[PDB]
């Protein structure tokens, strides 16, 4: 099963910034402006965080910010809280009329 | 092949015997759905040069779908009815909620199938075009790229063949407001009409008849607009069911029979009023005063029985012997002396009276026939053109055998002037009663003196 | 050999109701085609018992009652009478074999 | 509205011959005509169809071109030709005049009296 | 209120083709679209399938297509997946999710994750 | 897909009656209902107001009634509050939120805080 | 401004249970089945957590459980995660045709 | 007051002069909106005993709102038209989207106001009932408790007065399918209609006229159903605008004038055919052959001018002098000798001929008058009942002055038998031309002999 | 369709008197009648209304019961009585016959020739 | 004293267009009541210039053009002619003062 490359785990102390990312091809997360990022807690539901590359939905903090460049999409955060210890996903419309998820990225604090 | 007719000269008229009937008597409806995607805005940054035509193509397509969203001598004895009867009923059934979803669901991959509605109607379905697959695999993966740019423009033309048809739809339903006669090929192509015939619940000889004459059944067929919701835009054809096929049926032309009296304006005359088509459906005959509802193509007539007469089979007896005590034999009498001529399938009947030059001419030997007085008849393979009054006409030129039987001046069978000319419908019995009662009145007036 | 199939082994004493059932494929009957039932008494010529599954000809009793549904047609006779020893048919317009006759059921009293 | 016909007999198969229908219908042009045959053992089957001008000939799939049908309107009669023959052709043949349904169908109404044609030996 | 709840799941033999049923209440049903995703213990999310309003354009992942099918109901408002040829790897939690607001069928318009349910654990064992 | 943003807010003089404007897209607007709440730094949430579909039954808190008015627009899809006689205590963040699914006007059916936005800080100073 | 009584702060170590509550009168959170509980994070949006007493919405863990007794509504949690460090609210339909919120309850771990 | 009439005996007829007209000529429309809450299920655990009645009350209310959701002798010269013209137009305007929201918004607290629609129509609005406040403050804070229990049952009856009206609505619009004549008080009460009278743009004397005769304008008023969406269920009242008021206008009764010939069946007679109401609107007169469209109440008539005649003011000249060369003076002639009698406002006209016992009797002195032959006239304050043929009738008993003028047998002004009895409409000019041409024909027949 | 009237003169206020309208309309019963007055200085104002049977009398709010109106249909004439009087009653008085509008209105069509009534001293 | 108010100080030379405007309260005019304009030349009796704001009587020129809107009525005269020295009125049906006459504007040529 092909997926999207992501870092396995990223570490950041609270009150910092992390610029996590996922990389694909042109027939992937690259272009097509269907960058999607999702948070999930263990044993609970996922939740919408980032869609349409940079635009934020309901029920999410303003400190989230999404972007993309070349064939790599990215999410940037500002001033962490302990409640963001979670795992993150990126999702896109691939060119072969299908959706494609990421490998998951763990994010924690000390 | 063997077209024939016999001009009676006793009453001046031609009976174009020998044809095959192929009359309709029923309506067959079917739903045709054209699927289509509710396209959003293109989400394109910049205009570019290669990708321009797709933009106004989809925009005009949106305009079309939104505007069609916003869309929702014996004729006096003849009847009138609603031709749009069953198709509007089927569309009205489709107005009910949750019904068209079944047509959407069952007709998912197979091109044609059968569904049943909430009234037990289970005729047929068809999906005519496949915009789901082409839109969602060949248009938007290209159109919805970031800062959009097509791979090439030469891939658009096939989409044109998937779009222009829709456009046709547009300007033929915004002007007709639901009903279109005749049915265009853009609702239903020729090969697919052949497919619908092979899917009709009809016999194989009628299938062969339809396959030979696709254009005529295309001409006479109807189309009625159904609902537009849940992107399954659809319409019902009410293509005619054909009840009876292949019975001999004739076009009766009638012509004036008026005496060439020296005193002008004192020439009463009775002329037959029986124009039109007659043929024996079951043991009775169907009469068509409307020659326009009936169409002819290679000895095959095609006509609509809604505006017909189910008259008894005794109409040939009055045709041969006009004075028979079994039929009303409707005849129109007047003092008019009108030089009039008609063209049958294989000849011309001239009936010119008074001061009127009457010539029948060929292009080979110049003029060849001259009509002095009385109704006269010429076979089509004797002449080419006819000059009468101040007008020329051209006779039909199909090969067939035509005969002129010798008749008699029936207008001289009656009194020289008792006939009134103040009616528009009469029969030989009514006129004979009028003659008898006027004779009784004048002999009573003479007796009282 | 016929697409019309009906069991030619139906018999009963006079007085009761007897049903005759004939079935075909999809192309005949189920493609919107009617079924006609006749009689085949030996000697005198066969003649129609019921046509187009609902309407009956001029001289027949009301005992015969036809019906059709899907790909199957039926004829019910209530109150059997003795001279009904005959052989009964079905008739449709299969797209292959043009006018197809059923094998017929031999009905006799007991 | 009755019918009469002739042409039956015992003929060795293989050679062509002539079967006649002589329906006494005084208005024998509007009603569709069929010929069928009833054989001992198996059931009856339909053989041939004709109507009006005779420009919509059709035959049973057992006989493609083997039986050749024609009718003459003015003489009010009809002919079938046994171009090809075989062992199962022995049957009582019916000239059957059918009426037209509301859709298109032949009800196969009032029938002929039947003529046995035997092809054994 | 918006919610989804789940049924089915648990211990399944290898093979043993299964129908999984979702449920929903408290909002509009026929208008929007629902779809199915999974994630396994130790692995991330991976897409399974999407349907639109009514039964139309049943989309599937490239590594799943043919094995699992999806069909929805507008009478009792329940999502029906049915999977076949169950391998060892399918031990995972399955999530109902929802997307699409207007009546659209193009998959790019149907990529939105507005809400989620709780899913169900399905395990294969012997 | 549910989305809100805000406009206005910031430093306001005492008094200086203010109109606050919300914004919404990506979903149907005319159907459901919207409402306004606040919370101050150091204090919890306290209810302000609710409107239903169209301009009907403008609901207000008992400690706020008369000082605040609310009106919504179905042409450009914006919530419009307008407050008057601004005291010192109103320094708070104001949140748009949404509730109600069917066409209901009764206040009890309108109690669902199904989604939220980001609000706006409004401060009073001299 | 009248409100609903609540504990100011509740302390629980991770992987435990807390049974936080709010109390009013009958013309309040008492009865009327409009018990509402909401989570909120600092400087971000609130979020729907508990409504219709025991019904759970989308995007919330199954370990949440709401109930009520007499004139006191309660929320019970199971097996804490660090991401629940937040503040909680209860909301109800008061009898005087209005919504009434609570005083807020802080919840943390060590 | 001063009711009068003059029975002409030259032509046997009564002209009930002196009344005030108050004719309508226009339509005034207004929207009446009843607001209502889209109530959900009660959310009740258990059935209880005190709270039962509210449950079926609200259930029947839901049934009503859902079913009404699912709801969407000179008459031959008289014309026909669509009475439901302006109200259906206003409802059709309200079918447009975003229009009724303005009525919803502007009419929020004030009971009556003015809005303008997208066609500039700006007549009036009114809200008849206030279900929002009562439902949301007096019904659901009680009904939506845990294991629901009302405080008391005696608080429900006022809600009954807020609900039963709706129920009336129900069974008067499920049977009439949109249009109800007359308008019930349940759409619009008496005091509320009195308030409405002070609202439409009419003059104050017409307001006094409406206030005195609320029941009659209630009788003539219409009601047409508008849309039901966004819980603003509404309907248009089409209370008539009243064009002209207070002109004198008369009921012309006509009676047979037939000779008592000894030979029965040979008694030709011409009798006036002018039944109905006549009054001078502007400089012309409005004629009403329909006495049923016209209603009388205390010398105040109320009638509909749509089925009227705008005939010239010269109709009194033919009324007084029947033989005048200025009017057609339509008279019906026949040989029928029918003992017929009519009752005017202040008397009875008997016209019994042949063998028919004709008596006029009181309850005080027994029988008091006997009619032998000819048309005879009796004042209402001379008799109480009349027996003629085999039937009794009761004369009106309103106080007024009535006079009988002595006339003449106009039937003897013509020939004893030339009059045909084979027509249903004729005038004195047409009949006089017939007499002249028949006289010319018979003198020509005598001259030719 | 013209009108004539009389009754003007110089009278001390306080006492009742009689003003006449003698319209020459040969069909003076269908058309509504009003009386108005035009005074020097300020504008004209409407005074009194009558129609048909005279059962819908109305007066201007300046004179409640002060002016008493009547008409006789058969004599085709009309009367107004000065029950109460005062200083501003001096004006040229108009007997004005108005037609009926499509709704109900008086257009105040063809007028009288006016009679001056003076109440000064 | 009249509810009808119009400025009695309008004058102009012959040749041009002159507008006369009269306004009232809500109860007159704006409550769906028409306005009638007359003339008041001294000597000969006053007579109607325009009735119900659109239709004109038999003998009048086409110079007069009436209009109404809201609570205001207007009369425009294009191409003034010399004998138009008159005093012009308005007439409505106020619910208080029954038939109300305007004060009138004195129009004279220059």
């Amino acid at each position: 099963q092909s997926a999207l490359t992501q870092p396995a785990s990223v570490s950041g102390s609270p009150g910092q910034s992390i610029t996590l990312s996922c990389t694909g091809t042109s027939s992937d997360i690259g272009d097509y402006d269907y960058v999607s990022w999702y948070q999930k807690y263990p044993d609970t539901a996922p939740k919408l965080v980032i869609y349409d590359v940079s635009e934020r939905p309901s029920g999410v903090s303003t400190r989230f910010s999404g972007s993309k460049s070349g064939n790599t999409a990215s999410l940037t955060i500002s001033g962490l809280q302990p409640e963001d210890e979670a795992d993150y996903y990126c999702n896109s419309y691939s060119s072969t009329n299908t959706l494609k998820f990421g490998g998951g990225t763990k994010l924690t604090v000390l | 092949q063997n077209i024939t007719e016999e001009f009676y000269q006793s009453t001046c008229s031609a009976v174009s015997k020998g044809y095959l009937s192929a009359l309709r008597t029923g309506w067959y409806t079917s739903v045709i759905t054209i699927e289509l995607s509710n396209i959003k805005e293109n989400k394109c940054n910049g205009t570019d040069a290669k990708v321009k035509l797709i933009k106004q193509e989809l925009d005009k397509y949106k305009n079309a779908v939104t505007e069609l969203q916003l869309l929702m001598f014996l004729g006096f004895l003849l009847g009138v009815g609603s031709a749009i009867a069953s198709g509007v009923a089927v569309c009205k059934v489709l107005h009910l909620e949750g019904e068209v979803n079944k047509i959407k669901s069952a007709l998912l991959s197979t091109n044609k199938a059968v569904v049943s509605l909430s009234n037990g109607v289970s005729v047929l379905t068809f999906k005519v075009l496949d915009l789901k697959n082409y839109i969602d695999k060949q248009l938007l993966p290209i159109l919805n790229k970031q800062s959009c740019s097509i791979s090439n423009i030469e891939t658009v033309i096939e989409f044109q063949q998937k779009n222009n048809r829709l456009l046709e739809i547009t300007r033929e339903f915004s002007v007709n407001a639901g009903v279109t006669t005749p049915v265009s090929t853009y609702m239903l192509t020729n090969s697919e009409l052949l497919s619908l015939i092979n899917d009709m619940p009809i016999t194989n000889d009628q299938k062969k008849l339809m396959s030979n004459n696709v254009q005529i059944v295309r001409q006479q067929s109807y189309s009625i607009m159904c609902i537009i919701k849940e992107e399954v835009l659809a319409y019902v054809v009410q293509l005619p069911l054909y009840g009876v096929i292949d019975t001999p049926c004739w076009k009766l032309h009638t012509s004036p029979l008026c005496t060439t009296n020296t005193k002008e304006g004192s020439n009463i005359c009775l002329t037959r009023t029986d124009r039109g088509w007659y043929c024996d459906n079951a043991g009775s005959v169907s009469f068509f005063p409307q020659a326009e509802t009936c169409k002819v193509q290679s000895n095959r007539v095609f006509c609509d029985t809604m505006n017909s007469l189910t008259l008894p089979s005794e109409v040939n007896l009055c045709n041969v012997d006009i004075f028979n005590p079994k039929y009303d034999c409707k005849i129109m009498t007047s003092k008019t002396d009108v030089s009039s001529s008609v063209i049958t399938s294989l000849g011309a009947i001239v009936s010119c009276y008074g001061k009127t030059k009457c010539t029948a001419s060929n292009k080979n030997r110049g003029i060849i026939k001259t009509f002095s007085n009385g109704c006269d008849y010429v076979s089509n393979k004797g002449v080419d053109t006819v000059s009468v009054g101040n007008t020329l006409y051209y006779v039909n030129k199909q090969e067939g055998k035509s005969l002129y039987v010798k008749g008699e001046p029936i207008i001289n069978f009656y009194d020289p002037l008792v006939f009134p000319s103040d009616e528009f419908d009469a029969s030989i019995s009514q006129v004979n009663e009028k003659i008898n009662q006027s004779l009784a009145f004048i002999r009573k007036s003479d007796e009282l003196l | 050999q016929s697409v019309l199939t009906q069991p030619p082994s139906v018999s009963g004493a006079p007085g009761q109701r007897v049903t005759i059932s004939c079935t075909g494929s999809s192309s005949n009957i189920g493609a919107g085609f009617d079924v006609h039932w006749y009689q085949h008494l030996p000697g005198k010529a066969p003649k129609v018992i019921i046509y187009e599954n609902s309407h009956r000809p001029s001289g027949v009793p009301d005992r015969f009652f036809g019906s059709k549904s899907g790909t199957s047609a039926s004829l019910s006779i209530s109150g059997l009478q003795p001279e009904d020893e005959a052989d009964y048919y079905c008739q449709s317009y299969d797209r292959g074999l043009d006018w197809v006759f059923g094998g017929g059921t031999k009905l006799t009293v007991l | 509205v009755q019918l009469v016909e002739s042409g039956g007999g015992l003929v060795k198969p293989g050679e062509s011959l002539r079967l006649s229908c002589a329906v006494s219908g005084s208005m024998f042009s509007s009603y569709v005509m069929h010929w069928v045959r009833q054989a001992p053992g198996k059931g009856l089957d339909w053989v041939s169809s004709i109507t009006g001008g005779g420009n919509y000939i059709s035959y049973a799939d057992s006989v493609k071109g083997r039986f050749i049908i024609s009718r003459d309107n003015g003489r009010n009669s009809l002919s079938l030709q046994m171009s090809s023959l075989r062992v199962d052709d022995t049957a009582v043949y019916y000239c059957v005049r059918g009426l037209s349904g509301v859709m298109g169908v032949t009800w196969f109404d009032s029938w002929g009296q039947g003529t046995l044609v035997t092809v054994s030996s | 209120q918006v919610q989804l709840v789940e049924s089915g799941g648990g211990v399944v033999q290898p093979g043993t083709s299964l129908t999984l049923s979702c449920a929903a209440s408290g909002f509009t049903f026929r208008t929007y679209a629902f779809h199915w995703v999974r994630q396994a213990p130790g692995k991330g999310l991976e897409w399974l399938a999407l349907v639109t309003y009514d039964g139309t354009t049943q989309y599937y992942a490239d590594s799943v297509k043919g094995r699992l099918t999806i069909y929805r109901d507008n009478s009792k408002n329940t999502l029906f997946l049915h999977l076949n040829s169950l391998r060892r790897d399918d031990t995972a939690i399955y999530f109902c999710a929802r997307g699409g607001e207007g009546s659209f069928s193009w998959l790019g318009y149907l990529q939105y994750m507005d809400v989620w349910g709780q899913g169900t654990t399905v395990t294969v064992s012997s």
